[PDB]
């Protein structure tokens, strides 16, 4: 989070085009249909549900 | 390994179009003063796409 | 028997470049076909023994 030092001035509301965002999401038991390259690489999947 | 074959395999993956909680964290230097930001504490069902 | 891959069979040369992180190496029939070298990084696709 950084408090450091804050400078004041130049970021007096915080924050205005944003620094980083963490996405949280949660996995699920799901049948995935994988399909293998020929080098051995994932390059789609299906979700039945 | 698997060369150009399909394979169904059931575990715990990510659905496809889903909703996930965007979570904006950093220093948020408040109208008062007191420096905050998004924090609490999330709870982990059985994975996260961190 | 390579790390516990037990089976017959003629292990010949092959040009499966594996992904660098496997090792068992199977099918679609699901067969254990190329195994890599426990040792090395070499990957000899076995074959029915005859």
């Amino acid at each position: 989070l950084h408090r450091s030092y804050l400078t004041p001035g130049d970021s007096s509301s915080g924050w205005t085009a944003g620094a980083a965002a963490y996405y949280v999401g949660y996995l699920q038991p799901r049948t995935f249909l994988l399909k293998y390259n020929e080098n051995g690489t994932i390059t789609d999947a299906v979700d039945c549900a | 390994f698997r060369s150009s074959v399909l394979h169904s395999t059931q575990d715990l993956f990510l659905p496809f179009f889903s909703n996930v909680t965007w979570f904006h964290a950093i220093h948020v230097s408040g109208t008062n003063g007191t420096k905050r930001f998004d924090n609490p504490v999330l709870p982990f069902n059985d994975g996260v796409y961190f | 028997n390579f790390n516990g891959l037990t089976g017959t069979g003629v292990l010949t040369e092959s040009n499966k470049k594996f992904l660098p992180f496997q090792q068992f190496g199977r099918d679609i029939a699901d067969t254990t076909d190329a195994v890599r070298d426990p040792q090395t990084l070499e990957i000899l696709d076995i074959t029915p023994c005859s």
